[PDB]
């Protein structure tokens, strides 16, 4: 999201930080991960937690 | 190619039912939706509603739900009846086939698309008048 | 970091210009630029070198100006602090240019003293014509 | 209805009276009276085959532009009703068609 | 009054090579007084060096600059696309502040 500050004075010398408009779509916030590069790294992790069980 | 050529009486006494009917020629019901079209004079064009083939019946919310809207393949044509009608209610009635397309602007797993409606092969239109008179 | 002048201004010959120069586009900010460095600003027009017009202070916002510029020229700061202003009177069409703030420890910092325009700021266009 | 009007080989640049809040996608058609709807431009600037390379239309590309279709060279006959059915991301269905522009063409 | 001058005031070198650009004054420098400023059309001005061999914050070790009394060199290791600009010379030690003129690189 293009996220919009908007500064409100709420007191003397105060000012408190809104958010004013979403400037094109609202969508959400996520996280990538590779997928082949996750399950490398995982069987790796797996390989060295077989040692102890 | 698809031809359509629309059908209708165009003399309807009011308050009661109006049906315009819509037969498609050139092949079946493959690949499209089905709309129609009113357009009064003194305002612009007006989308009252489609359907397409698992017969989901969506109507414009600006006109009461007062319509039906159905369709066959048996005869391979379409249907409209509005009921309870005014004669503020006379028109061009368009039969429209609409297509489909989809908008993408993010993320298609978190459902970030829209549909949107091209109508993109029409008809002439039924002068349908309304008048007791 | 950066300085954020006003926009390009189409002007009269005989009229004035006023720019601003802030730190922060925060209207409600606390910087604290203007107050502890100077405020230079500097004119480019088409085909010269940059021309120096004035200095501003950050001690009481007393201006330094060229003496070219002296008759005709007033630097102010805002009496929230937070931005600093000039006004040119009497407009020519060789006044027409890019104007610039830039921002200067000017001698003044108490480890080193030295002099730099460090961050200097976008450039506000201004055209004389009739 | 808005009117507009524009003199012949001049290019006619009909503007969206809805302004798009997210990513949209635009149909322009054209409604001379007593004639069909003509499907003009899809998806913002596609042309159906059997439509003039005269219509474009604005791609959403970059957001902030407005949807206007063009139409270089405005014959006689290019003097319709123009709708832009104007679909986006934050409105959601588009049961409108929008108000019409009533192109005229001079001389 | 002391006047700066930029000795040739366009220079043409292409990508990797070393570049000289000199600034003569009129008298005598402070040499804590000479900066260099990276002047772009459509782009920020920069400070490159000041007091006549400090490197600005943002500034790479392809530059350096030397020089004393009424010679001063800024000097560009290895030219970058980046660095094909207007480079000027400023001084301070009394107002009015005076630029140098200006040396514009272009590429071969
Ligand atoms: C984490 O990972 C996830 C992965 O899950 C990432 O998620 C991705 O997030 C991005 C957003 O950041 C999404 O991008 C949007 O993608 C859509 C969908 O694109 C697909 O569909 C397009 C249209 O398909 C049409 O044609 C095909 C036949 O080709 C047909 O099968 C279909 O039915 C339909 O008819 C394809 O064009 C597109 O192909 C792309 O990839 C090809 C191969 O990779 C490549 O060859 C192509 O060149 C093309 O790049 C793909 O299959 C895009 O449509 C969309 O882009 C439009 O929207 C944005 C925002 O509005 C706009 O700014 C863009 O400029 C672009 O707008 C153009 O297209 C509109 C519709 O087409 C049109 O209306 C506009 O006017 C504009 O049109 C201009 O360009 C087109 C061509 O570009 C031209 O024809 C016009 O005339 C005009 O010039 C977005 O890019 C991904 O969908 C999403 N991925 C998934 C799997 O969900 C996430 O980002 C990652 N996060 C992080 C942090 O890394
Ligand atoms: C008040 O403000 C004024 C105005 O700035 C100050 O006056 C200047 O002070 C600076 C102090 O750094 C002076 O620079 C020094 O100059 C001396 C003497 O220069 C002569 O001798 C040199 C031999 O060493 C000779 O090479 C010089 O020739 C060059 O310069 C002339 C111009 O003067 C030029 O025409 C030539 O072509 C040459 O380019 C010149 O004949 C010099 O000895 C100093 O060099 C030392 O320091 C540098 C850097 O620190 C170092 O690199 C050297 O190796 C050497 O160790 C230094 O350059 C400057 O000359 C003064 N200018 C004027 C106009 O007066 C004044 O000092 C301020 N007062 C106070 C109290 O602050
Ligand atoms: C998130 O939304 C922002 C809108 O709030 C987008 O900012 C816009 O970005 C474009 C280009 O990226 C800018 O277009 C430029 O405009 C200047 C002239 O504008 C000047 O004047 C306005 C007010 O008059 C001022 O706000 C600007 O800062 C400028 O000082 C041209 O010179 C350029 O060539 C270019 O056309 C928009 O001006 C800008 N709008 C604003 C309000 O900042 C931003 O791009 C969005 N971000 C993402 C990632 O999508
Ligand atoms: C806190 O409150 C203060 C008091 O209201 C605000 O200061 C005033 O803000 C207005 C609007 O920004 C300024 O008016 C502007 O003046 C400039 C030019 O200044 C000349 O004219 C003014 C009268 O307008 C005169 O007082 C001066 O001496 C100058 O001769 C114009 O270009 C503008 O169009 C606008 O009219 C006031 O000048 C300003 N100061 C005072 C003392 O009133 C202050 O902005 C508030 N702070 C914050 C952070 O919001
Ligand atoms: C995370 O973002 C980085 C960019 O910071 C992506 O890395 C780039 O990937 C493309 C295509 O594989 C390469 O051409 C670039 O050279 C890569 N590096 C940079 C600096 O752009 C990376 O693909 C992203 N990873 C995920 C999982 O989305
Ligand atoms: C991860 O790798 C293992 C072995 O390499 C494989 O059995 C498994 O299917 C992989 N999983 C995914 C999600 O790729």
């Amino acid at each position: 999201n293009n996220n919009t500050r908007k500064s409100i004075r709420i007191g003397p010398g105060q000012a408190f930080y809104a958010t004013g408009d979403i400037i094109g779509d609202i969508r959400q916030a996520h996280c990538n991960v590779s997928k082949a590069t996750w399950n490398e790294t995982l069987g790796k992790v797996v390989k060295q937690l077989r040692k102890h069980f | 190619q698809v031809q359509l050529q629309e059908s209708g009486p165009g003399l309807v006494k009011p308050s009661e039912t109006l049906s315009v009917t819509c037969s498609v020629s050139g092949d079946s019901m493959n690949n499209y939706y089905w709309t129609w079209i009113r357009q009064s004079p003194g305002k612009g064009l007006e989308w009252i509603g489609y359907i397409s083939d698992r017969e989901s019946a969506t109507y414009n919310p600006s006109l009461n739900s007062r319509v039906v809207i159905s369709r066959d393949t048996s005869k391979n044509q379409l249907s409209l009846k509005l009921n309870s009608v005014t004669p503020a209610d006379t028109a061009v009635y368009y039969c429209a086939t609409a297509r489909r397309g989809q908008r993408i602007y993010g993320v298609v797993s978190f459902g970030e698309f829209f549909y949107y409606y091209s109508m993109d092969v029409w008809g002439k239109g039924t002068t349908v008048t309304v008048s007791s008179a | 970091g950066r300085l954020f002048q006003s926009g390009a201004e189409v002007k009269r010959p005989g009229a004035s210009v006023r720019i601003s120069c802030r730190a922060d586009d925060d209207p409600y900010t606390d910087d604290d630029t203007f107050t502890k460095y100077w405020t230079h600003w500097i004119r480019q027009a088409p085909g010269q070198r940059p021309e120096w017009l004035g200095v501003i202070s950050p001690h009481f916002a007393r201006p330094i100006y060229s003496y070219k510029f002296r008759d005709r020229l007033t630097l102010t700061r805002d009496s929230s602090l937070t931005a600093v202003y000039l006004e040119l009177k009497g407009l020519q069409p060789d006044d027409s240019g890019i104007y610039f703030c830039a921002r200067d420890p000017f001698g003044d910092r108490a480890p080193h003293y030295n002099y730099h325009m460090d961050v200097w700021g976008g450039g506000t266009a201004v055209i004389v014509s009739s | 209805v808005r009117p507009l009007s524009v003199a012949l080989g001049e290019t006619a640049r009909i503007s969206c009276g809805r302004q798009a809040l997210g990513s949209r996608a635009v149909q322009w058609y054209q409604h001379r009276p007593g004639q069909a709807p003509i499907l003009l431009i899809y998806n913002n600037q596609d042309r159906p085959s059997g439509i003039p390379e005269r219509f474009s239309g604005t791609p959403d590309i970059n957001f902030g532009t407005r949807a206007t279709l063009t139409i270089s060279g405005v014959e006689a006959g290019d003097e319709a009703d123009y709708y832009c059915h104007m679909w986006d991301s934050r409105s959601g269905f588009s049961w409108s068609f929008g108000g019409a522009t009533r192109l005229t063409v001079l001389g | 009054e002391v006047v700066l001058t930029q000795s040739p005031a366009i220079l043409s070198v292409s990508p990797g090579d070393r570049v000289i650009l000199s600034c003569r004054a009129s008298q005598g420098l402070d040499s804590s007084h000479l900066a260099w400023y990276r002047f772009k059309r459509g782009q920020i001005p920069t400070l490159v060096i000041f007091g006549t061999s400090n490197r600005a914050r943002g500034t790479p070790d392809r530059f350096s600059g030397s020089g004393s009394g009424a010679d001063f060199t800024l000097t560009i290791s290895r030219v970058e696309p980046e660095d094909f600009a207007t480079y000027y010379c400023q001084r301070y030690g009394g107002t009015p502040i005076t630029f140098g003129g200006g040396t514009t690189l272009d590429k071969k």
